[PDB]
């Protein structure tokens, strides 16, 4: 068990798309090692994300099925409370693990932006779960996150660089969606993207592609939140 | 859903333009420009650039179908094989009506949508066979970039066979669950 | 109880989740009663879907044995994968035989077919991950089973009838793919083939749609095969 093969080892599961035994390989990397550079640091983002991302595909599916039928379809409640389970309780190993290691050991401009932009998110698939109880201190948790890596990457991470970017469009899906305010959300986006064109003779390599399709994206959401 | 003629630009003297939509217009010359509009009205089918008509003012033009994507050359430098046989469908139209390019090479194939064709030292060998010989180097092009045994043979064929033939060639070249 | 679990898969189906309509099917199964087409559909799918996750796993991470270069512990992470995810796909597989077994096999008449053609198909996908010489008794107690199936072939239902296009389709699988024999399974691919599309009829609106997808497979397989 070492993070000299885990950075295989993962990228194992990943390629067999077996991402459940990815995640629990790079858990175990993560409170090893304690750090994870640009490209390991993908390893454990993907990971979480593909984890969360089918059940929020099947939670959406099942609870519209739920809504849309009719007393005999109560089956579809059954199963939808076993899948917001599942969902909060990897969200909740994802934010003690994230906590415990990731806030604490960040050393550089880039960890910290980017480990408190994961916490708002993963607080932001919580909140498609929440009803409105759970939902006020969820929404709280992730606005403080939104705001901390924000505060960080609007002075540290020059909009040449991609991190920032993906911030600032994922804070603004998280008024769109949760908070309606179709003002913030093009404040955040439309600002974010004119600094970006401003910074736009100037993207790194990697950024001539990612930060570009970060800013069509950008331009995309723009687009469905104008209407 | 949820998330997380009007002369444009030039594109190369070629612009994009506007007539019923997007045209590409290009724009001893009177005779080299009577003799392309004089070839192209002889023209009508998928995989050769849709003329659509010319201008003598306020200058000399040639207008065609718009097509997005690019030019083979520009990408390249069973999916191959479609713009092979396309690309012999086409040249064999031309010399069905008397017709010899003279320029093929990947830069005037187009590939429309990223689905349909659409018709310098590396390409020449005039006659049929001298296009032929083009169209077996844009084989080397599709097929190195820069594959089935008889599509091999073919391109030393061509490198010579009619496009018929080559037609002919290149056309005869677990359980799903409710 | 039992219809609600046709629903409970169903329910799981559209939800994307096969592995928990796997235990909604083999739950299902102990009633020892001949599925009903639908109910049947809904055994085949769940099972079919949870092995070829498990399955293209495997392809990767032994396509990753032999191109892996260099020290053994590296290799030894796919090693640990394989045994890992074989006995992982051993223990599906024996999971399913034994139902299908008990259950289905003591009560099936095209069920009979049916069922003995899954038998094969789960040994066929034992006989990819086997090594050493147990690989040849799982191939020939499939094998023998197949034969049961042929046997049943043109005594129950038409030359068309979409069991038993099925149920040739996969038997020719057996003689090409580790039985090696890829002209003895052409002649088995292209007999078939050439008298379905002989036939070129089927009981059914459904079944003639079906039909016509898998003449294609056979098609395509004769033609990669002996090339």
């Amino acid at each position: 068990m070492d993070k000299n093969e885990l950075v295989q080892k993962a990228k194992l599961a990943e390629q067999a798309e077996r991402y459940d035994d990815m995640a629990a390989c790079m858990k175990s990397v993560t409170e090893q090692g304690a750090e994870l550079s640009n490209e390991e640091r993908n390893l454990l983002s993907v990971a979480y994300k593909n984890v969360v991302g089918a059940r929020r595909s099947s939670w959406r599916v099942v609870s519209s099925i739920e809504q849309k039928t009719e007393k005999k379809q109560q089956m579809a409640r059954e199963y939808r409370e076993k899948i917001e389970t599942e969902l909060r309780d990897i969200c909740n190993d994802v934010l003690s693990l994230l906590e415990k290691f990731l806030i604490p050991n960040a050393s550089q401009a880039e960890s910290k932006v980017f480990y408190l932009k994961m916490k708002g998110d993963y607080y932001r698939y919580l909140a498609e779960v929440a009803a409105g109880d759970d939902k006020k201190g969820i929404v709280d948790q992730s606005q403080q996150a939104y705001q901390e890596a924000f505060e960080i990457s609007k002075k540290e991470m020059q909009p040449t660089h991609p991190i920032r970017l993906g911030l600032a469009l994922n804070f603004s899906v998280f008024y769109y969606e949760i908070l309606n305010s179709p003002e913030k959300a093009c404040s955040l986006a439309k600002t974010a993207f004119d600094e970006a064109i401003a910074e736009l003779d100037t993207l790194s390599e990697e950024s001539y592609k990612d930060s570009t399709l970060i800013m069509q994206l950008l331009r995309d959401n723009l687009t469905l939140w104008t209407s | 859903r949820s998330s997380s003629i009007t002369v444009g630009q030039r594109i190369g003297t070629v612009y994009k333009g506007k007539w019923h939509g997007d045209v590409a217009v290009k724009m001893q010359q009177l005779q080299a420009f009577k003799n392309e509009v004089g070839v192209l009205r002889k023209t009508r089918h998928v995989n050769i650039l849709l003329f659509m008509g010319y201008s003598t003012k306020p200058q000399l033009a040639i207008v065609t179908q718009w097509c997005e994507g690019s030019s083979l050359y520009h990408h390249l430098h069973i999916k191959l094989i479609d713009i092979a046989r396309q690309t012999a469908q086409g040249m064999d139209y031309l010399h069905a009506k008397s017709i010899i390019h003279r320029d093929l090479k990947s830069n005037n194939i187009f590939l429309h949508e990223d689905l349909t064709v659409k018709i310098s030292i590396l390409w020449m060998a005039y006659s049929f066979q001298s296009d032929v010989y083009a169209f077996g180097i844009v084989l080397y092009e599709l097929m190195t970039g820069q594959c089935p045994k008889a599509m091999k043979r073919l391109m030393a064929e061509c490198l010579r066979p009619l496009f018929p033939q080559i037609l002919a060639s290149i056309e005869l070249l677990s359980e799903p669950s409710l």
